[PDB]
RNA sequence: CCUCCU
RNA sequence: CCGAAGGUGGGACAGAUGAUUGGGGUGAAGUCGUAACAAGGUAGCCGUAUCGGAAGGUGCGGCUGG
RNA sequence: CGUAAACGAUGAGUGCUAAGUGUUAGGGGGUUUCCGCCCCUUAGUGCUGCAGCUAACGCAUUAAGCACUCCGCCUGGGGAGU
RNA sequence: GGUACCUAACCAGAAAGCCACGGCUAACUACGUGCCAGCAGCCGCGGUAAUACGUAGGUGGCAAGCGUUGUCCGGAAUUAUUGGGCGUAAAGGGCUCGCAGGCGGUUUCUUAAGUCUGAUGUGAAAGCCCCCGGCUCAACCGGGGAGGGUCAUUGGAAACUGGG
RNA sequence: CGCAUUAGCUAGUUGGUGAGGUAACGGCUCACCAAGGCGACGAUGCGUAGCCGACCUGAGAGGGUGAUCGGCCACACUGGGA
C-alpha cells in the first residue's frame, strides 16, 4: 500500500498518468496530492475487487509537467506519531506533510488547530 | 559580468615513462560574482590560467544561478556527488559562512553570507556543493514553486 | 468522602490456582527510549480474590490496597470480562 | 540493521585502551590488588640500564631502562637527553610517550626527579630536560 | 636458483 | 529457644607463583631454499586427507578471483 | 562427520520502473484444410541496453534501480578463527 | 585588626610572564656534530654545507605562568534513532522446515489500549539559562518565568496502529 | 550498570488458615495445609557501583563524571544484641 514508490518512479520517467490500488485513505492522500493540480478525473467501474477502479492519478496531462520533481520519503511500518506542537515543513515550506489526524492536516498551523499528528509524510 | 577567482588547491600529479616520473599541476579554481553565480574549474592538469578559463565557463552552464532568500539559501539540502555529500542548510541573519575549506570557497563567491554546511565527505568536494546549489534552484525562493504548483507566494509560504 | 484514590489497573488473568489469590498481566505498549519502537511491555500483578470466581483469560480491573501478602497488594474490585475456555 | 534488529541487539561502541597502562594500575600492599587510579607519574627503581639498537630506518644506541614500579608492573622506558643521562640502578620518575624507533618503549625517565642535565642551555620552554637556568 | 641495509 | 565469633569438613570461585614447555609479536645489513605475484616457469585459490627441513608436494571434489 | 571460492563471492517476500533479441514448457487469437507464419500472453533461462545506481569496474523487469517488511552479518591490519 | 580603604611624600619608582614560530596554525639564520650524539603528537630528521639536534643570535598568541604527562567529551554521519554499511574494499547464514517473536490486502460498523488534545498538581534551594536588576562592572547576590513527566486524574477527537 | 564464554533459580520458597509480634501492613515470625512463585520482557550467579540536584563536553542526539556545595541513603576499629 505504497502510491509514494508509484508515484517517484513514473515521476522519475515522467510518465503521464499511472494506476494505483485504490484505499479509502490513498484516496484521500491522492486529494491532497490534487490541491496542487494533479488528477483531472477517473473512471469509478463495477466493483469486483475494492480498488480496481484505482486512482488514475495524472499529473502529466501535457508533455512536461509544471509541477514536476515530486517527491515523498516518510512511509515507515515503524509508527511516527507527531505532536500537535512539533509538526513539521518539508524544506521550510515548499512541500508538505500529510499529517493523519482525527480531523485535519497538511500545514504547521493545522497541527495545533486540528491535533492528532499521527502519520508523518513529505 | 565581473568575476572574482579563487585558488582552492595545486596538485603535482604525475605520469610514469622509461624515463622517469613526468609531472604536471592540476589547479582547481573556484571563480564568481559574489552575487550568485559561481563556477567549478578544472585546470586541465597544467595551470591556474587554465583553470580560470573553464571555471568561468562552468559558471555560466553549470550554476545558472545560486537561489538566494537575502543572505541565506531558501532551504535545506543534501549536495552529492559521489561520495562527496555536503549538508548545506539555511542559517539566520549575521550566523556567518560556516563551512569547510573548499566548500567556503563556493558558498563565498556565490555571495551567500549566512550558511551552516558540515561536510560529510572530504576530498576537494566542491561538485557535491554544487549540485545542492542547483537542488536549491529545483525550488528556489518560492517564485518557480508557487508558478509549478499553480498558487500564490503567501499561499505557499503562509 | 472525598479520597483521593490509588492507582488502578486492569489486565488478564494469568495465574489462579493460588487461592484467595491471582496474577493480573497489565500488557502494554512502551515506547523503546532510543529508537522509539513500540515494545510490547507486560508487568505482572498479584491481587486478591475472597471468593476465587476469576480465572483464566478474565479481563479483571485491579485497586492498590495495603499489603495482603508478601507480593500480593491489590484487590479483585470487579470482574469485568468473563473469558470461558 | 533492522529497527528490530537494533532493539533486540543495541550498537557496541568501540573500546578505546590506553597508551599508557601502567600509569592506570595503583597498588593495596594490603590487599595485594591492583586498583584502578588515574595516575601521571609512577616512580621507579632501575632493574637495567643499557642501550638499543632502534628499528629502520634509524640506527643509534638508544639508552634506556628497565624499570619496576611502585604498582609492581615492570616496564622500559627511554633515558631522553643529549649526555650520559642513562645512570644506574636507582630510584627513578616515569612519563608517558612512546619512543617511536624503540620497540616497546611507551615511558620516558622524567628527568629532574634526581640528578638530571638533559639539553643545557635549551632555546625556549627551557623546563622539559630539567634544566635549571642559570643567572 | 639468488640478487645485503638505508 | 534463637544466637555473633570460633572449630571441623568437603566442595566452588578468583589472583599470584612454578621446573619446564608452546606457539605469537618485534628486532639496518645471519643460514636454507624459492612457495606466491607474469602462463611466476607444474595457473592459483577453497575444503579435506596424507606426506615432507622449510616454504610446500600429492590425491579427491570445488571455484575463476586463470 | 557438517565443512568447501557450499559462488551469482549478490538473504527471503512483495510491488513499481524504456526497449531489443535468443531459447525451454504452456495458453489464447488471427486468413489458413492443416503444416507454417504472424500477433498476443504466462512462467522459467540467456545476451544487449534506457532511466536510475556505483569509488570505479559494472548492475540494469533474473537490479547492484525506486520502495516496504523480517532475518543474518560488518566496524583498520596483524595477533587469530588462535 | 591598627587588617581592608583614604591622605601624604621617598616617587611610575615597587608589579612582567611563560610558551610557541615545518604544515595543521599568523610567525629563520650562523656554527658544532656527521645514521654519531641526539629528535619525534603525526608525517619523519641526522651517513661531513641539518630553515625540525647541540648551541648561538633573531619573532604570533594569551597574559606570572605556561610547557610535559594523565583522564573525559569533541572533531569521529567512526556503532550511524537523529546519521553508516555488506557483487569485487570488513560484511549474505551452505540450504531448508518451522516454534516464539516482528510485520501484515480492501470495504464497512463498533471499541478506544496506542495516537492526539484541553484543563488541574508537583518536579526544593543553589548552578546554568529568558527578561534580567542590585553590589562602581565584576572572578559575584535577588525576584518573576521557563524547562522539567514514555507522570497522574479527568473530559473530548477517532483518521491511523491495535481489539470485536 | 556490565557479562549468556552466567540458564535455570527458590523450599519460609508461593498462596491459604490460625497464633503471635510490631507504631504500623505484611512468611514479618511460627504451627498446620497444600503446591506454588520467579525466569529469554534475562531469572539466578559473577563483576562493578552509594542514588539524585548537578558537573564537563557537544548543533543536538548523545557521551562521560557524581571531589568541593544542597537533598535522600548508608556506615561509625571488625561483628552480634538489646
Ligand atoms: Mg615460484
Ligand atoms: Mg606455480
Ligand atoms: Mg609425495
Ligand atoms: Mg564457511
Ligand atoms: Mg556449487
Ligand atoms: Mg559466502
Ligand atoms: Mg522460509
Ligand atoms: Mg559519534
Ligand atoms: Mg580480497
Ligand atoms: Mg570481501
Ligand atoms: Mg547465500
Ligand atoms: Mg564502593
Amino acid at each position: 500500500a505504497d502510491m509514494l514508490t508509484r508515484i517517484r518512479n513514473a515521476n522519475m520517467v515522467r510518465h503521464e498518468k499511472l494506476e494505483i490500488p485504490a484505499s479509502k485513505l490513498k484516496r484521500e492522500i491522492a486529494e491532497i496530492l490534487k490541491r496542487e493540480g494533479f488528477i483531472r478525473d477517473v473512471e469509478f467501474v463495477e466493483d469486483s475487487k475494492q480498488g480496481i477502479i484505482r486512482v488514475f492519478l495524472k499529473y502529466g496531462q501535457n508533455n512536461e509537467r509544471v509541477i514536476t520533481g515530486l517527491k515523498r520519503i516518510s512511509k515507515p511500518g515503524l509508527r511516527v506519531y507527531a505532536k500537535s506542537n512539533e509538526v513539521p515543513r518539508v524544506l521550510n515550506g515548499l512541500g508538505i506533510a500529510i499529517i493523519s489526524t482525527s480531523q485535519g492536516v497538511l500545514t504547521d498551523k493545522e497541527a495545533r488547530a486540528k491535533q492528532a499528528g499521527g502519520e508523518v509524510l513529505a | 559580468l565581473e568575476l572574482e577567482e579563487r585558488l582552492v588547491t595545486v596538485n603535482r600529479v604525475a605520469k610514469v615513462v622509461k624515463g622517469g616520473r613526468r609531472f604536471r599541476f592540476a589547479a582547481l579554481v573556484v571563480v564568481g560574482d559574489k552575487n550568485g553565480h559561481v563556477g567549478f574549474g578544472t585546470g586541465k592538469a597544467q595551470e591556474v590560467p587554465e583553470a580560470i578559463r573553464k571555471a568561468v565557463e562552468d559558471a555560466k552552464k553549470n550554476l545558472i544561478e545560486v537561489p538566494m532568500v537575502g543572505t541565506t539559501i531558501p532551504h535545506e539540502i543534501i549536495g552529492r556527488f559521489g561520495a562527496g555529500n555536503i549538508l548545506l542548510k539555511p542559517a539566520s541573519e549575521g550566523t556567518g559562512v560556516i563551512a569547510g575549506g573548499p566548500v567556503r570557497a563556493v558558498l563565498e563567491l556565490a555571495g551567500v553570507a549566512d550558511i551552516l554546511s558540515k561536510s560529510l565527505g572530504s576530498n576537494t568536494p566542491i561538485n557535491m556543493i554544487r549540485a545542492t546549489l542547483q537542488g536549491l534552484s529545483e525550488l528556489k525562493r518560492a517564485e518557480d514553486v508557487a508558478k509549478l504548483r499553480g498558487k500564490s507566494v503567501e499561499e505557499l509560504l503562509g | 468522602s472525598e479520597r483521593n484514590q490509588r492507582k488502578v489497573y486492569q489486565g488478564r488473568v494469568v495465574s489462579d490456582k493460588m487461592d484467595k489469590t491471582i496474577t493480573v498481566v497489565v500488557e502494554t505498549y512502551k515506547k523503546h527510549t532510543l529508537y522509539g519502537k513500540r515494545v510490547k511491555y507486560s508487568k505482572k500483578f498479584k491481587a486478591h480474590d475472597e471468593n476465587n470466581q476469576a480465572k483464566i483469560g478474565d479481563i479483571v480491573k485491579i485497586m492498590e490496597t495495603r499489603p495482603l501478602s508478601a507480593t500480593k497488594r491489590f484487590r479483585l474490585v470487579e470482574v469485568v470480562e468473563e473469558a470461558v475456555i | 540493521p533492522t529497527i528490530n534488529q537494533l532493539i533486540r541487539k543495541g550498537r557496541v561502541s568501540k573500546v578505546e585502551n590506553s597508551k599508557s597502562p601502567a600509569l592506570n594500575k595503583g597498588y593495596n600492599s594490603f590487599k595485594k590488588e591492583h586498583t584502578n587510579v588515574s595516575s601521571p607519574q609512577k616512580r621507579g627503581v632501575c632493574t637495567r640500564v643499557g642501550t638499543m639498537t632502534p628499528k629502520k630506518p634509524n640506527s643509534a644506541l638508544r639508552k634506556y631502562a628497565r624499570v619496576r614500579l611502585t604498582n609492581g608492573i615492570e616496564v622500559t622506558a627511554y633515558i631522553p637527553g643529549i649526555g650520559h643521562n642513562l645512570q644506574e640502578h636507582s630510584v627513578v620518575l616515569i612519563r608517558g610517550g612512546r619512543v617511536k624507533d624503540l620497540p616497546g618503549v611507551r615511558y620516558h625517565i622524567v628527568r629532574g626527579a634526581l640528578d638530571t642535565a638533559g639539553v643545557e642551555n635549551r632555546a625556549q620552554g627551557r623546563s622539559k630536560y630539567g634544566t635549571k637556568k642559570p643567572k
